[PDB]
């Protein structure tokens, strides 16, 4: 379990986790924001 | 040559092939125009290339809006290899002695010392962008073309 | 002709004479380094000038240099 | 041996055909020339430069010969506005009958091209009004490039070379340049438009037949002698004056309207009359300032040392640069071209939108030939200026003599100027792509109102300085109670604030959103290839891969595949790769002029502000749109005026597209196969009996990219050559 | 108004635009049914479009003669008629996070050179330690000012490699 | 009894040296009176790979 | 040791020929010689592409430039262990002989030979090119 999470610890599964954590968050923004063009 | 092959198979059912069969006869998506046309390099610019990415180039607005996204990217991706296949990473590799120095003196400078590609990545970055480039810009011309007329 | 220079920061390793594939550079006695013995260059005149022998020395900078210059049926790598 | 090259042994003891390529390559590399001296180098420098200027007095007899020959300029001058100018005739025997007839036009006798570099709106303006007008300025310059072309020959003679010192003499040089080759010029061509292009102007002839009896003002010389020089801007010419006739004309010789002639639409003659005076004086004056053998003026030295900021900011300041300049041509030429070249640019701004020629204005393919021509020399010109301030680092640049001063700290500091270069082209190119990208984005899912299109506040806001009324913005020469607006008000503000507010012509375009992505864009040009040339100067004497750079020279093919790798690590490869980046700028650069004029000059300037700011409308609405005359010159049905520029549309794509193999493939697969070809020579019957003299070898490393860069470089120029005039041309002309 | 635009609320070519895009939708509208699935994505959709035209008018943003909204990017003009939120807002915005960013790794970038071997600190990452520098990267512009204060941000000049000149 | 002692950190001065103005560790010094006794290794490697290289006495100063 | 002269007639490895082979340079202006002695029947590479199969003695290849008779010199003495020696053979009969030059591999080090291209200097210390302007013909810093 050490080794697998060592793994998991690797640049690429990392990107994989924080890019997708960071895209799903914009996402989810604009789902409920939709069409944000200025602050107001 | 594969391009030159389905711009051949592609041109030639449309003018030929296929069509909307009527009373009077078979009417051609090109209406025929393949065996006066194609027998000059301008017949294939003005009458293939030209008229029929009238369909791409208009897709903006409709369910087929992706193809022209994608047939423009498709024209950058192949544009930027021509980077990689023209240049020789000397330059590169001097280029980022400059950019390594300013992260230096910020103290941001990385443990894995920032290298230029080899020289043969630099060749295969190179065909694989300029391919991905052409063929996708081909596949989208396509689809958006017969997917509207045919 | 190309010109092939050995300066004073060889170590005397032999790669650059191993290296080369025209027989070039040869190792000759020497008394400013450890292994006693510094690269040498007698056979210019066959140099074409693949600088194989650049890239296997270990020195820095480079210890041997290989300046391209006027070409010749020898130089230029020519069969015919 | 072989005799060719004569000018180095080495190209000449070479058995291959790079003997060929290079001693044609090395020819004007006079620095490099076997036994060359410093003085000699000189002296052939300067028998060079008259041979360059007999070309060019040659060329320009040529243009007027054709034109008075077979041109149609008396005809034209009668109706200037409907009748397209003649280049030359058309004498092509693989024409067809189809191909006479399509050429045939203009009421000429038989096949003819049509002009487009302007030269009857430019003689027409300075006076010439008949064939033998032309005739005689033909065989005049013709003269003259005889006579430069002698003294290239009697300066190389024996007693008649200059010294050394002589081409070193820096304070003379410029004292005479100055006063007499700017301000005398210039005084000069004044007493032109005052004898001879003004009256011209107003119906009356002036040649030299009669220009000593013929007064230019009524009152001859007394204003001038007496003070009362405002005699000469009484009754200038009327707003209902017709160019060359005498109805609605006036008698001033010299004005300051500020304006556009009502007709013409170019500036007034009496304007350029008096703007030509004004800085031959200013020029005059300025000759004066330099030391020569009466005791008076500044040395140049002397000032240079003088310039050095007490607080030591700047090191040594500029002391021991007077003889880095004086020492290197290359330092001089690359001070020469960047100077020419910004003046380039600065001609193919101020031409389109203060036209000086009459008539230029309604010739729409005429004005786009003419930005583009020098806006494209420009570009070139401003390469070559980087290129030569590099090979002076390598060359003649001498640390020792420079310790401390300014040009030795640049160096100190390159990192940080090229790092920073770096980061504004990155900048301008993320955001710049993405705007663009995201507009495109918002017009495919149909919701153009969610783009970003940022209003040009900053350059609007310089437009109302000007008096440009339509932003508002109420400031300076916009409002009439500012002091810049009442103190010329009497001078020149009502015609600049006419013309200025006036939407048909191309003085001060109206911008908005469309025009700042392109602004943008044209910035990332300027700064990518700017860090491109200028990281291949200051890199130039070495670097950290390559730390004895300056032992090899400006341009060699590499340092082999040791320590990774080091393809394209010479200046000479930094210039190259830079050209491709000046072409796109420039590019950019034409496109923008070229689209906005469009519009313009079909009254529809919404498609311009509506499709600019997305990059599918640029590809759809201004590439796509405007080939279809142009790709239908010739096609299954016939063929017209225009399968000429359809012919070379194509040619032009051809030779770019044949570039790409000298990039793409390189050296060692074509020697290899070239080796097989050499073994099916001899070992061929009947074909080994003829044998070459020169063994066959592929291009070297340096010479196929120079090679792919010029078939890139002319396929890139012809190609949008012939769509420009062509999309231009048939839309109006 | 500023630089010879309009507000979109007042905009003759804005209202027109909603109606085209409304239109648009409306015509692949009633070749369905009424609450069949394709309608009713196709209503949502006209709603949202419908939301957007108003939320524009409500910020007061400037419309062209193309019926577009445009943005003000002079601080000035901003502050001065309330387009704050267009461009100088969100640029305060954007640099608190782009400066973020760039702290935390170059906090994290710093914290294991210490360690015995860096480069396998790079490919492999400490995500411990990530995420405590994550955390605190909040304070970022507090804590790099004071960085620069007390002359820590910057390398020497002297231990820095450079080519020869 | 000539260079820096074995294990120390030195500062390069060398300026066509990959390692100008770096710290590295020193292997050993040569006391035969060679050109360039002073042997000195790096955690970072060179554009050739190498992480070792000799020097001069003059061309070496201790850390700081 | 003695410069060895070369024997026309020594016997070639079986071989039946390519296209690879010398060319009309051969003819006019030189060509190379290699011979070794072989232990035993063996298959080599000819540089020049294919397999040939060494006689047991005595061997002789010619080839057309100098890096092809080194190639194969290296081939035979990393795997097979011989001792092979070439020539520089002229249209005009004489013959050249070189490699080893004194007898001895110029990797071991040898006394007699005489340093040459030796600057005691290093690459750092080299002039600017600005001092060597003017010398009569494009010259290096280096080489001066
Ligand atoms: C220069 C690059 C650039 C810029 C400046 C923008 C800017 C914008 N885009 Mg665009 N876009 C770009 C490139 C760019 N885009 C590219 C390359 C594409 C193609 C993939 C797109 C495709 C695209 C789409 C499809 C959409 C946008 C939209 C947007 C808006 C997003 C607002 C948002 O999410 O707020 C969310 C609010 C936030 C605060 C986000 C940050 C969250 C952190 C945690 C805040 C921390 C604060 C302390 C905004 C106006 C959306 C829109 O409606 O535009 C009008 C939209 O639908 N863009
Ligand atoms: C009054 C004396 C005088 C004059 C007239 C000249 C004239 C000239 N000298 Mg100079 N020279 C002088 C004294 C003089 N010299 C002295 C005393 C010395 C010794 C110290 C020298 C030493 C010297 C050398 C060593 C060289 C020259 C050269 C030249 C030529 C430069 C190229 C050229 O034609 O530029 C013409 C430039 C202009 C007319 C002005 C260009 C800049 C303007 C602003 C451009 C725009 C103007 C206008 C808008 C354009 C309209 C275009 C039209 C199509 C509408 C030129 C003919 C060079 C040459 O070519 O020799 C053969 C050269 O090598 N001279
Ligand atoms: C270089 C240009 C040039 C030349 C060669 C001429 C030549 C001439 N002009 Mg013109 N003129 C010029 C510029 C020129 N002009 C300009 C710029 C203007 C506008 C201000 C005028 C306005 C003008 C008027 C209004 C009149 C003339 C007249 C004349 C004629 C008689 C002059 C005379 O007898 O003066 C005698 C003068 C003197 C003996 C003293 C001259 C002193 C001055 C300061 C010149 C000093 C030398 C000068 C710096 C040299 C320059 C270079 C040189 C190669 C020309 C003569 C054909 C008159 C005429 O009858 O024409 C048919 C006339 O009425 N000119
Ligand atoms: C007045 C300005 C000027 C002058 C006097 C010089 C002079 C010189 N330059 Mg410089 N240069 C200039 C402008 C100038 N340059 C410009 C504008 C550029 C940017 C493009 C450059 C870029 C440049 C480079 C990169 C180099 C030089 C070099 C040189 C030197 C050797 C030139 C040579 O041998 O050419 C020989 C000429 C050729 C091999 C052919 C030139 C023609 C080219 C290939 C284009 C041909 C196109 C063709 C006609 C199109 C046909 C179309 C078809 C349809 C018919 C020489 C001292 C070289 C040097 O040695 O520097 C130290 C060098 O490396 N120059
Ligand atoms: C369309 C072609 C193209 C493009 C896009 C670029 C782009 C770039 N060039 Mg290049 N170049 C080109 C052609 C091109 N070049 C050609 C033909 C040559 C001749 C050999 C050169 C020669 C050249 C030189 C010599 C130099 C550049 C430089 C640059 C940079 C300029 C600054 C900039 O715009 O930064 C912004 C960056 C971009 C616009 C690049 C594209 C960014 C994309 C859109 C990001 C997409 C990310 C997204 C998440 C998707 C990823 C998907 C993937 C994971 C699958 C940039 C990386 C300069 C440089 O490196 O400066 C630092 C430089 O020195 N170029
Ligand atoms: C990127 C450069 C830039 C440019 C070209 C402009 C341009 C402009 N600004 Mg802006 N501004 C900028 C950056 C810039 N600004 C920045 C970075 C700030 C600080 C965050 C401001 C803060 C600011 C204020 C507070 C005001 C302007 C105003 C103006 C306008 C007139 C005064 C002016 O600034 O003249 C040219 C600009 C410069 C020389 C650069 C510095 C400008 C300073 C910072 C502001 C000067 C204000 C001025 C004294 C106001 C006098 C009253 C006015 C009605 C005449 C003009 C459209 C005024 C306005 O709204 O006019 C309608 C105004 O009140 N600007
Ligand atoms: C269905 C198959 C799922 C994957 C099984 C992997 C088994 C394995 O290799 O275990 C290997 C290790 C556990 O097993 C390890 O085996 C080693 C073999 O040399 C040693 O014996 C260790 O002591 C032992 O712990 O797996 C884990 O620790 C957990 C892996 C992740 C499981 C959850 C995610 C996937 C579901
Ligand atoms: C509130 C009032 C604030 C007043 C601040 C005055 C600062 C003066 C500059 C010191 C700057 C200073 O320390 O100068 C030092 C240095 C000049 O070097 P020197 O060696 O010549 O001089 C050293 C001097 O300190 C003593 O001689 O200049 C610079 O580094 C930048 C110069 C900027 C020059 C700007 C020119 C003017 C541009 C227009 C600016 C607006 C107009 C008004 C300001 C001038
Ligand atoms: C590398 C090198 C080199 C080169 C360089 C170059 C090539 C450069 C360029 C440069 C450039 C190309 C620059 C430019 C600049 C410009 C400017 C600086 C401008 C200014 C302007 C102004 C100031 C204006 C003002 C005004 C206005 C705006 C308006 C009104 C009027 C007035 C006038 C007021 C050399 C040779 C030296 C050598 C060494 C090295
Ligand atoms: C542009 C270019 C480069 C420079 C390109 C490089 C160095 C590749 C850049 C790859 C990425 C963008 C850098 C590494 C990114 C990291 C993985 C971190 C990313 C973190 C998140 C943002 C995902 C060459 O090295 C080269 C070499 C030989 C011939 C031509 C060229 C060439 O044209
Ligand atoms: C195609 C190609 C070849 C092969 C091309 C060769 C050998 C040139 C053949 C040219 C023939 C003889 C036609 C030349 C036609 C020109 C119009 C001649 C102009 C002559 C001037 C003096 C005017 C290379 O040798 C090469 C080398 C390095 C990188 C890329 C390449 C490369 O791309
Ligand atoms: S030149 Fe380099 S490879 Fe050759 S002996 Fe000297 S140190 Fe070794
Ligand atoms: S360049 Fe090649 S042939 Fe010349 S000495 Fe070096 S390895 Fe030998």
């Amino acid at each position: 379990m050490k080794d697998f999470t060592t793994y998991l610890s690797t640049a690429p599964v990392i990107a994989t986790i924080w890019f997708t954590f960071t895209a799903g968050l914009l996402i989810e923004i604009n789902r409920y924001f939709p069409d944000p063009l200025v602050f107001s | 040559s594969l391009s030159i092959v389905i711009f051949h198979f592609s041109w030639k059912m449309q003018s030929d092939v296929w069509g909307t069969v009527t009373a009077s006869g078979v009417s051609h998506i090109t209406g025929g125009n393949f065996a006066q046309s194609a027998n000059t390099i301008n017949g294939w610019l003005r009458d293939f290339l030209w008229a029929q990415s009238s369909q791409v180039i208009q897709s903006y607005g409709s369910a087929l809006s992706a193809y022209g996204l994608i047939f423009l990217g498709a024209h950058f991706v192949w544009a930027f290899s021509l980077m990689f296949l023209f240049s020789g990473r000397g330059y590169w590799q001097e280029l980022i002695e400059s950019i390594v120095w300013a992260h230096n003196k910020l103290k941001v400078a990385p443990a894995i010392q920032p290298r230029a590609l080899s020289i043969t990545q630099g060749r295969a970055v190179g065909v694989a962008h300029y391919l991905l480039g052409g063929i996708a810009t081909t596949w989208s011309f396509f689809l958006a073309r017969i997917i509207s007329v045919g | 002709a190309h010109i092939v220079k050995i300066y004073d920061t060889c170590i005397g390793c032999t790669q650059c004479v191993r290296a080369c594939p025209l027989d070039v550079l040869e190792m000759v006695p020497w008394d400013g380094c450890k292994a006693s013995q510094m690269a040498s260059a007698p056979r210019t005149e066959d140099c074409v000038g693949c600088k194989r022998c650049e890239t296997a020395c270990p020195t820095d900078f480079l210890s041997v240099r290989v300046y391209l210059g006027s070409e010749s049926t020898r130089s230029m790598g020519l069969s015919y | 041996t072989k005799l060719f090259p004569k000018f180095s042994q080495g190209l000449a003891q070479d058995p291959t055909t790079r003997r060929i390529w290079y001693g044609l390559a090395m020819a004007h590399d006079f620095e490099s020339h076997d036994g060359m001296t410093e003085e000699n180098l000189y002296q052939k420098i300067f028998a060079s430069h008259f041979g360059q200027l007999s070309i060019i007095f040659l060329w320009t007899s040529g243009n007027l010969f054709h034109v008075a020959w077979q041109g149609n300029f008396e005809q034209w001058v009668t109706d200037p506005v409907h009748i397209r100018p003649i280049a030359h005739a058309i004498w092509d025997p693989h024409f067809g009958q189809p191909a006479v007839e399509a050429f045939t036009r203009g009421g000429a006798s038989g096949p003819v091209n049509i002009s487009t570099s302007g030269v009857y709106q430019w003689w027409y303006t300075i006076g010439m009004r008949t064939n033998q007008d032309l005739y005689v300025g033909s065989v005049f310059l013709a003269l003259v490039s005889a006579i430069f072309l002698f003294a290239g020959w009697l300066h190389l003679q024996p007693n008649f070379q200059p010294s050394l010192s002589w081409f070193k003499d820096a304070e003379s040089r410029l004292n005479h340049h100055l006063s007499g080759l700017f301000g005398v010029s210039s005084l000069a061509w004044t007493g032109h438009l005052v004898h001879v292009a003004i009256p011209e102007s107003r119906g009356q002839h002036v040649g030299w037949d009669n220009f000593l009896s013929v007064l230019p003002h009524p009152q001859g010389l007394t204003p001038f002698f007496t003070g009362n020089w405002a005699a000469y801007a009484q009754s200038p010419d009327t707003a209902s004056h017709v160019f060359g006739t005498a109805q609605g004309s006036g008698q001033a010789i010299l004005t300051f309207l500020g304006g556009f002639h009502p007709q013409t639409q170019s500036l007034w003659l009496t304007d350029m009359a008096h703007h030509h005076l004004a800085i031959a004086v200013i020029f005059i004056v300025a000759g004066h300032m330099y030391r020569t053998n009466f005791g008076i003026g500044h040395r140049m030295q002397a000032i240079l040392e003088a310039h050095t900021p007490p607080s030591g900011s700047l090191g040594a300041g500029h002391k021991g640069l007077f003889d880095t300049v004086n020492n290197s041509l290359h330092f001089q030429l690359g001070l020469a071209l960047a100077s020419v070249g910004t003046i380039t640019s600065l001609v193919a701004q101020h031409m389109y939108s203060l036209p000086p020629y009459a008539f230029q204005a309604i010739d729409f393919t005429t004005q786009a030939a003419l930005y583009t021509h020098h806006q494209y020399i420009a570009g070139f010109i401003m390469c070559g200026a980087f290129a030569h301030g590099a090979i002076f680092f390598i060359r003649d640049y001498d640390p020792e003599q420079n310790k401390g001063n300014v040009l030795a700290r640049m160096l100190d500091h390159k990192e940080a100027l090229i790092s920073h270069l770096s980061w504004v082209s990155l900048f301008l190119g993320f955001h710049t792509l993405g705007l663009y990208v995201h507009n495109d984005v918002m017009q495919a899912f149909g919701t153009p109102e969610k783009q970003i299109l940022i209003e040009p506040v900053f350059a609007q806001w310089i437009q109302a300085a000007h008096g440009k009324a339509l932003y508002g913005f109420d400031f300076l020469l916009s409002s009439k109670t500012s002091a810049a607006f009442a103190n010329g008000q009497s001078l020149w503000l009502p015609g600049w604030l006419d013309a200025i507010n006036n939407n048909q012509n191309s003085l001060f375009l109206t911008i908005g959103p469309g025009d700042f992505l392109v602004h943008h864009a044209i910035a990332l040009g300027l700064h990518t290839t700017t860090l491109i040339l200028v990281k291949g100067a200051l890199d130039a004497r070495g670097s950290k891969l390559m730390p004895d750079k300056k032992d090899f020279g400006y341009s060699f093919p590499c340092d082999g595949p040791g320590r990774g790798g080091t393809c394209d690590i010479s200046a000479y490869d930094a210039f190259y790769l830079a050209v491709f980046w000046m072409l796109n700028t420039i590019g950019w650069v034409t496109f923008y002029w070229h689209w906005k004029h469009l519009t313009l000059w079909q009254g529809n300037v919404a498609q311009f502000d509506e499709s600019s700011t997305y990059l599918m409308g640029w590809l759809r609405d201004y590439l796509w749109l405007n080939s279809s005359q142009l790709i239908n010159g010739y096609n299954p049905f016939g063929m017209n005026s225009l399968s000429v520029w359809a012919w070379t549309f194509l040619f032009g794509h051809l030779i770019y597209a044949t570039g790409f193999m000298f990039l793409i493939s390189w050296r060692g697969y074509w020697q290899e196969l070239i080796e097989t070809l050499v073994w099916a020579h001899e070992k061929t019957p009947l074909a080994n009996l003829v044998y070459w003299k020169d063994k066959p070898v592929a291009l070297s490393i340096v010479q196929a990219r120079l090679v792919g860069l010029a078939h890139f470089s002319v396929g890139y120029i012809f190609t949008y050559a012939a769509f420009l005039i062509a999309s231009t041309s048939g839309r109006f002309g | 108004d500023i630089a010879g635009l309009t507000p979109c609320s007042e905009s003759k070519a804005y209202a027109k635009l909603e109606k085209k895009e409304l239109k648009t939708l409306e015509k692949r509208l009633k070749q369905y049914e009424a609450d069949s699935a394709p309608a009713v994505a196709l209503k949502a959709t006209m709603e949202r479009t419908k939301a957007r035209f108003a939320n524009y008018a409500k910020a007061g943003l400037l419309c062209g003669n193309d019926g577009l909204p445009h943005l003000i990017a002079d601080p000035g003009l901003a502050l001065k008629y309330g387009h704050a939120g267009e461009v100088f807002i969100p640029t305060f915005g954007f640099l608190y996070v782009a400066g973020y960013i760039g702290y935390v790794g170059r906090q994290y970038l710093i914290a294991v050179k210490g360690e015995a071997k860096p480069t396998d600190k790079e490919i492999i990452i400490d995500v411990p330690l990530a995420t405590k520098l994550a955390w605190q990267g909040a304070g970022w512009p507090l804590a790099a000012v004071q960085e620069l204060q007390r002359g820590t941000l910057l390398e020497k000049e002297e231990n820095i490699t450079v080519s020869p000149r | 009894e000539v260079g820096p002692k074995r294990g120390s950190l030195v500062k390069i001065l060398r300026p066509e040296s990959y390692w100008f103005n770096q710290v590295g560790k020193v292997v050993s010094v040569d006391q035969s009176g060679v050109r360039y006794p002073v042997v000195v290794r790096f955690e970072n490697q060179n554009y050739a790979g190498v992480t070792t290289n000799n020097y001069a006495l003059d061309e070496v100063v201790a850390a700081k | 040791w003695t410069v060895p002269t070369l024997n026309p007639d020594t016997p070639s490895p079986i071989f039946g020929g390519s296209t690879g082979g010398l060319l009309r340079k051969a003819q006019t202006e030189e060509f190379y010689v290699i011979t070794w002695e072989a232990k035993k029947e063996q298959i080599f590479e000819m540089p020049t592409g294919g397999a040939a199969i060494m006689r047991q003695g005595p061997n002789l290849l010619k080839f057309g430039k100098k890096e092809q008779c080194l190639a194969l010199t290296t081939q035979l003495r990393n795997k097979f262990k011989l001792t092979p020696c070439f020539y520089r053979v002229f249209p005009d009969g004489k013959v050249q002989y070189l490699h080893p030059a004194d007898g001895v591999y110029p990797e071991k080090v040898n006394a007699g030979r005489v340093g040459a291209n030796q600057n005691m200097r290093r690459i750092g210390q080299n002039v600017n090119p600005i001092k060597v302007k003017f010398s009569g013909r494009m010259m290096s810093p280096a080489e001066i």
